[PDB]
């Protein structure tokens, strides 16, 4: 709903005070940008993936710069052809949380004023993680975006301004770390849930 | 070579609408079937239309 | 309505070869390559038909 | 320099055989061939000893024997009761220059004209299209019916039409009109029955490619599909199929028709002239060079329109899989341009081929009417020198054009007919594949123990040998017990996976499930007694009921049932429209991400299996069904291996094994 590709039945749904339908598709779509739960990869450079809808081509610095905040760099560098591998048609050459990697330097290399983030953080592996983390909660840019973080890792959780507890299609709670765990309701027997 | 240009420009045609939809088509109409459609129907009928 | 029901069946026949070409790791994961083969084969009756 | 010497010698051999050694040589016939074995000879030895004869050889043979052999040929037709022929030498000059000019085209042409691939190809049609051979028959025997009352129709059109330009009698008239109209109800219902079973076994044809090379493509490696694209794929299975049988209907007839016209056509020129019959093969040489040409160049042009309609099919295919993907960064406009740059590429293939099609048919119209004037005048010729009469020349030219443009359309036929078969090349390739996989194994044993060995395992992908995933693993897994494979991303865990399921061979060392290698044992046997929950699961477009039972000839919906209930699918699958009988969407597309792994759970225990790998089972699963699907995989006979990105949940497992880089670390 949040990236316009559904129109909500009842309610309304604001992006700076006007519908979502009121904006340009390629505005919204380049101010708006998510990392999806299974992102989709296209059989082209990882170059030309991370820089795929974008109506000026960026420069490789840019590149560049999107992949070492969300850790792909690492891994991308040490390819024999570099950001120049072709990449398959099902994305079968990176493994699972580099795939996730290009996908969420492909959100980034955007600059976009919301962030979402689904369940981004599965494959993920230490080092990107610690990069999403300071993404997130360390980075100076930090300031000009708001991030929605579907997740189920509880150690971005902890540190998120707001947590907001979707059951069933509506939230049953919601507020800060501390508050939840003080009102020991669906959060506190999630998070606690293991230690039983 | 007037046939090769109306050809490609339905093509190019059917293409276009059928991203123009919305996201729900695309799960009513599967992957292979709009496939066929656009690439294969389009060809035959300009074939014949020649 | 001949050549639309023609063309219906040469679609589902895509669809099924599309599904089946994609997933081939998966397909063949649990030996099912036959079943593949005789979905493609009722779609091809149906247009010889 | 070759050829001024050749045209210096010739001229004095020619100055010597005029002189003293011609009065020794006889006169007539005889005479004429020992002068051109004469020259001949000396030809050949003069550019022998001065090293000439590399590539002049060719034009001595036909230059020195074209004009005795010319007069042979007449005086075998024409008959010798003419005056003795002459000399070459002692012939005026405008022999030696037509002789010269005959040499080269002659050389010219047969530079021109010097296809087994094309014949395979054919042949290999031939065998694909057997089975239709009743159709054919019966094709062949209408075509011949229609042909046999075409012949006698003209003759009562002929009598309708002079009966009314002369004396009108009613019954004659009648009974022409009667005869006329019989004959052409029985030619019409043979040609109706004719193309309907020519159609019929075009259709046929195609279905059987269709089949064949879709079961063809099942068989092969996975490095195939890697190395290849499904858009591109079913553009050949749909296009390069329709290709190689799309002109049956109309060329098999055509060509059939000239077949059984031209022998008698010939029978009947040579029964009126057999010298301007002779003369009337001037066509051929011409005819066969230029489809030559013309077929090469048609055939490479095609081959490039098939590829870069695969490319184009290829763009649509990536465009409307990701349809979620390119909306969501608002690039449709970009797809729309990239497959318009593909249909451009298309659209100047297509005006190539259509402008050299063109281009040749021009210029066989044109040799067409050139060689019909050159026989007109020679006709002519021969009528006003008395030879034959007015009648006989108008006979012969009808005749001779009729079997000219059989000819032509005979040659043209076959090489379209050879064109689009070849074009297809890439269908043929794909169904004639052998793929790099290991001979199918028998071993189908009943009771499986699961023990599984490891042992100096290692593995390259092949379609990037040089770099190693796997370097010497070795290890063991036992029934009742559980084995956690651990390891950062790119270690080789879902590699091993792979190889424990015989997907891919390793390189080194074996793979052994109950001391004997995983490849000998049976396909079905092995994939129902090894299964996995896969890391992202695949599901395909059908019912629930389907995928958890994809691959089963036979399961009972008890037993699917249980497998919903064993994964905790159960609870969300009563929740939907029709149960177990709901579509589930392609690629499993109207779920949630965690409904996938349940139902992928589901369908890998349905069949009970003696080896069970979960590789990421847990990742996109809530923690309460990570919880209850903790430990309760292993029953004491039943081998697991649980692949996990950390050591989560996996604590719990009876042997580690942490797997970095493609080495295995003991503990
Ligand atoms: N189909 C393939 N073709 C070529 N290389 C591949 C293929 N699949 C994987 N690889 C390479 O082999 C490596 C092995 O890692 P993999 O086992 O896929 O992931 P993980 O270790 O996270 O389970 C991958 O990171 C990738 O570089
Ligand atoms: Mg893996």
């Amino acid at each position: 709903l949040l990236q316009n590709l559904y129109q909500p039945t009842g309610g309304q749904l604001l992006l700076d005070g006007k519908p979502l339908p009121q904006y340009e598709h390629r505005y919204l779509h380049r101010q708006v940008a998510a990392v999806g739960q299974e992102p989709q990869v296209f059989g082209r450079s990882l170059q030309e993936n991370i820089a795929y809808g974008l109506t000026q081509k960026p420069t490789m610095e840019e590149i560049t710069a999107a992949a070492v905040k969300s850790g792909a760099h690492s891994f991308i560098s040490g390819l024999p052809q570099g950001y120049d591998t072709e990449v398959d048609e099902a994305g079968s050459q990176l493994s699972g949380g580099q795939r996730q990697a290009v996908a969420l330097a492909r959100a980034l290399i955007r600059k976009p004023c919301v962030l979402i983030l689904d369940d981004a953080t599965s494959a993920l592996d230490a080092n990107s993680q610690l990069q999403v983390e300071q993404l997130l909660y360390e980075s100076p840019e930090r300031y000009s975006r708001s991030v929605l973080l579907i997740t189920q890792h509880l150690s971005l959780v902890e540190q998120a301004d707001h947590i907001l507890f979707l059951e069933g299609g509506a939230i049953r709670e919601g507020g800060t770390h501390q508050q939840l765990m003080e009102k020991k309701g669906c959060y506190w027997a999630m998070v606690q849930a293991p230690a039983d | 070579n007037t046939m090769g240009h109306v050809h490609s420009h339905l093509q190019g045609e059917v293409f276009g609408a059928v991203l123009r939809q919305e996201t729900e088509f695309f799960q009513q109409n599967q992957t292979g079937n709009i496939m066929s459609r656009v690439t294969e129907d389009t060809s035959t009928l300009s074939d014949s239309l020649s | 309505l001949l050549e639309v029901q023609v063309r219906e069946s040469l679609a589902k026949s895509s669809q099924v070869a599309i599904e089946a070409l994609s997933a081939m790791p998966t397909v063949r994961s649990f030996a099912n390559e036959e079943g593949e083969a005789q979905k493609f084969r009722e779609k091809l009756q149906e247009i010889k038909t | 320099r070759p050829w001024t010497s050749l045209l210096l010698v010739d001229a004095a051999l020619l100055w010597l055989l005029q002189g003293p050694l011609g009065t020794l040589l006889p006169q007539g016939l005889p005479g004429l061939w020992l002068e051109g074995t004469l020259r001949l000879g000396g030809l050949w030895g003069l550019l022998k000893l001065r090293g000439l004869l590399g590539f002049v050889g060719t034009l001595l043979l036909p230059l020195c024997l074209a004009t005795p052999l010319t007069v042979s040929l007449r005086a075998l037709v024409a008959g010798a009761s003419r005056a003795p022929p002459a000399r070459v030498a002692s012939a005026p000059w405008s022999w030696l220059l037509v002789g010269y000019g005959a040499a080269g085209l002659s050389w010219s042409l047969w530079a021109v004209l010097s296809q087994v691939n094309n014949k395979v190809l054919m042949w290999r049609l031939l065998k694909l299209s057997r089975p239709d051979l009743p159709l054919l028959v019966a094709a062949f025997f209408f075509l011949v019916l229609a042909v046999l009352g075409e012949t006698l129709i003209p003759h009562y059109s002929g009598r309708v039409i002079d009966i009314l330009g002369g004396d009108f009698d009613p019954h004659a008239f009648a009974s022409a009109i009667f005869f006329m109209c019989l004959f052409s109800f029985g030619s019409s219902l043979s040609a109706g029955c004719r193309g309907g079973c020519f159609t019929y076994t075009m259709s046929r044809i195609n279905l059987r490619i269709r089949e064949q090379l879709f079961s063809s493509l099942l068989r092969q490696d996975l490095g195939f599909f890697q190395e290849t694209k499904t858009g591109e794929l079913n553009s050949r299975l749909s296009s390069d199929t329709t290709l190689m049988s799309n002109w049956l209907p109309l060329n098999a007839n055509v060509l059939l028709r000239s077949l059984v016209k031209v022998v008698g056509l010939y029978g009947f020129m040579l029964s009126i002239s057999p010298r301007l019959t002779l003369l009337s093969l001037l066509h051929m040489p011409f005819t066969i060079a230029a489809e030559k040409v013309y077929n090469t160049r048609h055939q490479e042009v095609l081959r490039e329109i098939q590829d870069a309609v695969a490319r184009a099919g290829q763009v649509v295919r990536e465009a409307v899989g990701g349809l979620q993907t390119v909306r969501s960064f608002g690039a449709e406009e970009h797809e729309v341009c990239r497959y318009k740059e593909a249909l451009e590429q298309c659209r100047q293939l297509y005006w190539r081929r259509d402008l050299e099609r063109a281009l040749y048919l021009l210029v066989r119209r044109v040799l067409h009417l050139g060689v019909q004037m050159l026989m007109l005048s020679c006709g002519l010729q021969q009528m006003q020198d008395g030879e034959l009469t007015q009648g006989s020349l108008l006979s012969f030219m009808i005749y001779q054009e009729s079997v000219g443009s059989y000819v032509q359309t005979l040659v043209y036929i076959y090489g379209d007919m050879l064109s689009n078969v070849g074009a297809a090349e890439k269908v043929f390739s794909y169904m004639d594949r052998q793929p790099n996989l290991p001979s199918p194994g028998t071993l189908a044993p009943t009771t499986l123990q699961g023990v599984v060995k490891f042992q100096d395992v290692s593995f390259a992908y092949p379609n990037r040998p040089d770099r190693p995933v796997l370097k010497g693993l070795t290890f063991t897994l036992r029934p009742g017990e559980v084995t956690a494979l651990v390891g950062p991303n790119g270690s080789g865990k879902s590699t091993v996976a792979a190889l424990l399921q015989n997907l891919y061979q390793p390189t080194g060392g074996q793979v052994l499930l109950d001391e004997k290698p995983i490849s000998q044992y049976e396909h079905c046997y092995l994939h129902s007694q090894v299964v996995s929950v896969g890391q992202e699961p695949v599901l395909f477009s059908g019912s629930v009921r389907n995928n958890i039972a994809y691959g089963l000839q036979s399961c009972e919906d008890d037993k699917v049932m249980a497998a919903a209930q064993a994964a905790h699918a159960d609870d969300f699958i009563q929740e939907m429209e029709h149960g177990i009988y709901t579509d589930v969407g392609e690629k499993g597309s109207q779920l949630a991400a965690g409904q996938k792994q349940r139902l992928a759970i589901a369908r890998a225990l349905v069949r009970d299996p003696r080896v069970l790998i979960l590789d990421e089972a847990t990742s996109a699963l809530d923690v309460q069904c990570e919880q209850a699907l903790q430990d309760w995989n292993s029953r004491g006979d039943r081998t697991v291996l649980v692949i996990a990105h950390r050591l989560q949940t996996v604590q719990r497992a009876h042997q580690i094994l942490v797997l970095q880089e493609g080495k295995l670390q003991k503990l």
